[PDB]
């Protein structure tokens, strides 16, 4: 016996435990404490399934998400999908798996907190370049989303802007050696990296440790919020054993980033919301900051699957984060090939937007501390 | 034969 809301929640719970322990809860007897909130579940099982909340182009786009502690790694909430039922108890959850494109929510991570930390850039300021670029070594062009170029613009903007060139090149600057360690340090992995990883989670291989997940992107975001560190993502707190004995999960945050990097692109990200990408999951109250992120067609699948002439697109995500829990959420149909359109595109911010407002009506939304090392200087930050 | 689970909040939420 166990909540319909919960299915997904506590499939990944069975599996921590076997992992850690080598037991299995189900062929085994024990009392586990997970690190789920109940009404958080609740309150995101309303907001995909209902209407109150939000308003789905219909009743077969899916969504999947994972709510982290960024003080800890702790899994809050996650479910999988919406309006899916056939209970098959702890079938596939879609929140962790990496089989979908993240995307643009893909540059914040892969080239940009990699330059900053490594001295590519030194200000949110630094002039970037979008002008017709091809991928390195190669004469093939990276398209804005638009087909349009915008010139010399900032960091910020450029990042603000979701534009791929200057994304691209940022990438070649900081190689992609350092690049692909960086990521690690984020939960995040390939069996090899390509330009294309510049803004694309879509990998060669695909095990679980290569890719991109609801799960991974929130507990990688989080370490923007939390400061630079990166907590290893938990849903079990402890288990007791039938004879009496305890296991207590600890977790160990890693330094990932300097706090400057963290601070210098949670201040670029803040802009995402306001008069960036990110406007529709903008709330003026809540001092969060985060990234939308679009995936696209092959070329193949533009020219045999695609009919309208609209801007469409396989995968709409967003990653926003608070000064408390950091959240990832995917958005896309059970069958890539059916695209999302219109007031399809824009559920990913809302549902951001809605959970993120509950997670933090109460709380004392606060903001963040420019860092010893760092100077404002009107829109942007500089280093010292 | 059983595991109980309980949320964050030590409440059972599931028996398994
Ligand atoms: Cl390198
Ligand atoms: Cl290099
Ligand atoms: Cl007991
Ligand atoms: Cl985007
Ligand atoms: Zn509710
Ligand atoms: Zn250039
Ligand atoms: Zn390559």
């Amino acid at each position: 016996n166990y909540p319909a809301y919960m299915d997904n929640y506590l499939k990944e719970v069975i599996n921590q435990v076997e992992e850690e322990t080598g037991y299995n809860l189900l062929t085994t007897g024990m009392d586990v404490y997970t690190n789920v909130d109940q009404e958080a579940q609740k309150h995101l099982w309303d907001i995909y399934n209902t209407d109150e909340y939000v308003a789905y182009p219909d009743d077969e786009l899916q969504v999947a998400s994972t709510i982290v502690d960024v003080s800890n790694g702790k899994v809050i909430a996650q479910l999988g999908a919406r309006h899916q039922s056939s209970n098959v108890s702890f079938g596939i959850n879609q929140a962790v798996e990496t089989n979908r494109d993240w995307g643009s929510t893909m540059k914040p991570i892969t080239d940009y907190a990699p330059a900053l930390e490594y001295g590519v850039y030194d200000s949110t300021a630094t002039i970037v370049h979008d002008e017709p670029y091809n991928y390195p070594g190669t004469n093939t062009p990276v398209y804005n989303w638009d087909r349009g170029y915008f010139g010399n613009i900032t960091l910020q903007y450029a990042l603000q802007q979701s534009r791929n060139v200057p994304a691209v090149e940022t990438l070649n600057k900081v190689g992609l050696n350092r690049a692909k360690t960086f990521l690690n340090g984020l939960g995040i992995d390939y069996p090899s990296i390509h330009y294309s990883n510049a803004i694309s989670s879509n990998t060669t291989e695909s095990d679980k440790k290569y890719g991109a997940s609801s799960e991974k992107m929130a507990a990688a975001y989080a370490a923007f919020a939390n400061g630079g560190t990166y907590y290893k993502p938990m849903y079990i707190h402890k288990v007791v054993f039938s004879d009496g004995s305890e296991k207590e999960f600890s977790n160990v945050g890693t330094r990932a980033m300097k706090e400057t990097t963290a601070y210098m692109m949670t201040d670029m990200m803040k802009t995402v919301l306001t008069y960036g990408t990110g406007r529709n999951a903008y709330l003026a109250w809540l001092p969060q900051a985060g990234k939308t992120g679009t995936s696209n067609y092959t070329d193949e699948e533009i020219e045999n699957h695609i009919k309208t002439s609209q801007f469409v697109a396989p995968d709409e995500l967003f990653a926003g984060y608070t000064r408390k829990y950091s959240m990832a959420v995917w958005t896309g149909y059970s069958n890539r090939l059916t695209p999302l359109v219109g007031n399809g595109l824009t559920v990913a911010a809302k549902v951001y937007r809605s959970m993120m407002t509950y997670l933090s009506e109460g709380s004392n939304p606060e903001d963040w501390n420019i860092p010893e090392g760092l100077y404002r200087n009107g829109e942007f930050v500089f280093k010292n | 034969t059983s595991s109980k689970i309980y949320d964050n909040k030590n409440q059972l939420i599931a028996d398994l």
